[PDB]
């Protein structure tokens, strides 16, 4: 059996005579997250595109794969390391290395009114 | 011309490009050791393609912040919901949604749009920093402070106006009177609801986008498909080769795959090099335009529409950014004899902001873009010499508003 | 430098070293495959080369366009020439590149007023020739868009266009008249 990328995805067994579906072994890309040497010398590592049910010090599960070693804050600030998919990582308490949400700014709203400008 | 027809236009720019990031190490072998081992002598040529592509997905992050990314605050809207008689509820986003994206957005993102099998062999598709919620809320914030205040959040904090004189200046900065838009303000927010009421019916071109994602599919579908070439060797497959011959006689046919594998991945690489440079050029002017258009009103002739520019909407869209140009055209001219000077006393009078006309009997001073008649007087004309130099002058009464 | 010191399938690095044991037509088949890695990495070096210098003419015209129009003149467009209403820019030389000192116009310290788009005086609407109508709670005044200077309603700030039946929003003030005799 053959996809369309002209390599084998099925194949059958020669003595029960059933048709086997295969499958490529997971594999991702392994980033690692650093503070910097001269700050301090614990980093998270994270894997790509990979569930988290599958790698053998908190576990997330984002978008752009599973994350080792950051732990989630409900809070947001600015982006200082960019992980993907809106996450960024820092480092503060500096003691731990923590995820969160990237906040794109404040929250304003311009006092609109029939009858109104500032000069 | 006696009239104008305010037309909302569409330009669609790209901005972003697909991601990509190659294992070349296992593009070429996968799991073979003596592949990795034959591969170690060829210098650093597969460091190269990775620090290569690395700055081509950070190029690509940083292209959407110079566009998407100009405003220091999230602005928001009141929920009245009046500016003046516009309609802005297909423009403006809706709360009825998980993702908060307008219609106009949402007829935008349906168009746009193998399976694993790149996976396999090594071709991963990082995601971009900023998600399509984080987009619509840069969109949102920019086309809120552009609503409520104008120019003047652009160019330091937001100063809040009403909408019925911020088109009043708008108006004014085209040559046109500020007369004009308060007596057919009705008129007006009627053009411009057909319009932009139009648009989906227009848009319902957008290939510039798709020809990018076409062109980002098909180079990683080559690549993948250049893997059936045997390249002179006896074939395609590592695992065929290295459970057939011993490591004495199997160092020509891997060669061989080597050499055709690393030229298959650097012609890509420089090609996704050139592609992404025409991005940037994109991104770029895209930028230019959101700064210049949206920020502001440009007098730049056939940058910010096709007319006498007014304002721009942004819109987001995959993979690039929608401009929503409302200009001013004008329409149903008609037919005056013109002078350049007007003698009277013996003296030379010219107009100081507007032009000379005749319907046949009288004299009168029109504006350049409308026809608003007025009676000849001082206060609209200058003197300067006598009626001795200009040619084609002609002679007409000037009144002086100074009775007693 | 560095690539000079690879094999890409030969027995050797240098070409000394194979010209001086091994045999004179047999290295034939190995100072080929130097030569097509040599010329291989040349080819990649000036193929970047040239992408670099496209990149940086670009930036290179960009940089003489706003030589052009901030330092020899003044522009206006937006966000161009620095971050608010361009003044000056001052160039400054620099390694490889020019340092522009852009001098900007920011406004700061806004006050909120009372607006109106035009005023029906006499039976007649007046609006504004380079001003706006802004009022501080009892009295309205004249001032420009970018900086509060109230000044007093007169005839030499206004003009008159049509009747106030149409206009909306439109309030009712006195206009001075400049002609005491
Ligand atoms: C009217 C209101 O509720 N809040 C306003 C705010 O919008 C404005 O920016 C500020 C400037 O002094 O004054 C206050
Ligand atoms: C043709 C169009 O779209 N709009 C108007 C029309 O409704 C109006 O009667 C005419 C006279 O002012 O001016 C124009
Ligand atoms: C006293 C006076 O203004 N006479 C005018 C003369 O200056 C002008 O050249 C001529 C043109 O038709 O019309 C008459
Ligand atoms: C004599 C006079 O000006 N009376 C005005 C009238 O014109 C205006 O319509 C009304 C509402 O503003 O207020 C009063
Ligand atoms: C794979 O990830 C998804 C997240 O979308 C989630 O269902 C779970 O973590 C994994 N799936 C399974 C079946 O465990
Ligand atoms: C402005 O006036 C209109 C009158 O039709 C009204 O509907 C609207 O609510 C007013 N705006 C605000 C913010 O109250
Ligand atoms: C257009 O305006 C009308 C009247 O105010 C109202 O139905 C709504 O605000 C808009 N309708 C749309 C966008 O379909």
């Amino acid at each position: 059996g053959r996809d369309i990328a002209d390599t084998t995805d099925a194949v059958r067994d020669p003595q029960t005579l059933e048709i086997l579906d295969i499958t490529p072994c997971s594999f991702g890309g392994v980033s690692v997250i650093t503070p910097g040497t001269n700050t301090s010398n614990q980093v998270a590592v994270l894997y790509q595109g990979v569930n988290c049910t599958e790698v053998p010090s908190n576990v997330f599960q984002t978008r752009a794969g599973c994350l080792i070693g950051a732990e989630y804050v409900n809070n947001s600030y600015e982006c200082d390391i960019p992980i993907g998919a809106g996450i960024c990582a820092s480092y503060q308490t500096s003691q731990s290395i923590i995820a969160y949400t990237m906040s794109l700014g404040a929250e304003n709203s311009v006092a609109y009114s029939n009858n109104s400008i500032a000069i | 011309p006696t009239n104008f027809t305010i037309s909302v236009t569409t330009e669609i720019l790209p901005v972003s490009m697909t991601k990509t990031s190659v294992d070349c190490t296992m593009y070429i072998c996968g799991d073979s050791t003596e592949c990795s081992n034959l591969l170690l002598q060829y210098g650093s040529f597969c460091t190269q393609l990775k620090r290569a592509l690395t700055g081509i997905a950070v190029e690509q992050d940083k292209n959407t912040q110079e566009v998407f990314a100009q405003v220091k605050q999230i602005y928001k809207t009141p929920p009245i919901k009046y500016f003046g008689g516009f309609n802005f509820s297909q423009i403006l986003p809706d709360p009825s949604k998980p993702s908060k994206r307008s219609f106009i957005e949402d007829l935008l993102f349906n168009k746009v749009t193998l399976i694993c099998a790149q996976k396999f062999n090594g071709l991963t598709v990082l995601p971009p920093l900023l998600t399509d919620e984080m987009i619509a809320q840069y969109t949102s914030a920019l086309l809120a402070g552009t609503i409520t205040s104008g120019w003047t959040f652009g160019a330091g904090a937001a100063l809040q106006i009403p909408f019925a004189m911020q088109m009043a200046y708008r108006f004014n900065g085209i040559g046109v009177t500020q007369n004009v838009l308060y007596e057919n303000q009705k008129l007006i927010a009627n053009q411009f609801n057909s319009a932009i009421g139009k648009i989906q019916d227009s848009l319902s071109a957008l290939g510039k986008l798709q020809d990018v994602v076409n062109h980002n599919a098909q180079a990683l579908n080559t690549l993948v498909k250049q893997l059936s070439s045997k390249f002179g060797a006896i074939s395609s497959v590592l695992n065929d080769i290295l459970s057939r011959l011993d490591p004495p006689e199997a160092e020509v046919q891997i060669d061989r795959l080597i050499t055709g594998r690393l030229q298959s991945l650097q012609t890509y690489v420089t090609q996704q090099l050139i592609r992404a440079a025409e991005i940037r050029a994109s991104a770029n002017l895209a930028a230019t335009k959101m700064s210049e258009c949206v920020l502001g009103q440009s007098k730049r002739v056939d940058f910010c529409g096709k007319g006498y520019h007014l304002m721009s909407f942004p819109q987001s869209a995959p993979h690039g950014v929608v401009f929503l140009h409302v200009t001013y055209v004008p329409a149903q001219e008609k037919n005056f004899t013109t002078a350049p000077a007007i003698c009277h006393d013996g003296k030379a009078h010219f107009p100081r902001e507007g032009v000379f006309v005749s319907n046949g009997t009288h004299w009168f001073v029109t504006q350049r873009n409308f026809y608003e008649p007025q009676i000849i007087t001082t206060d609209n004309t200058f003197v300067s010499g006598n009626c001795d130099v200009v040619i084609g002058i002609v002679n007409n009464t000037v009144y002086d508003p100074l009775q007693p």
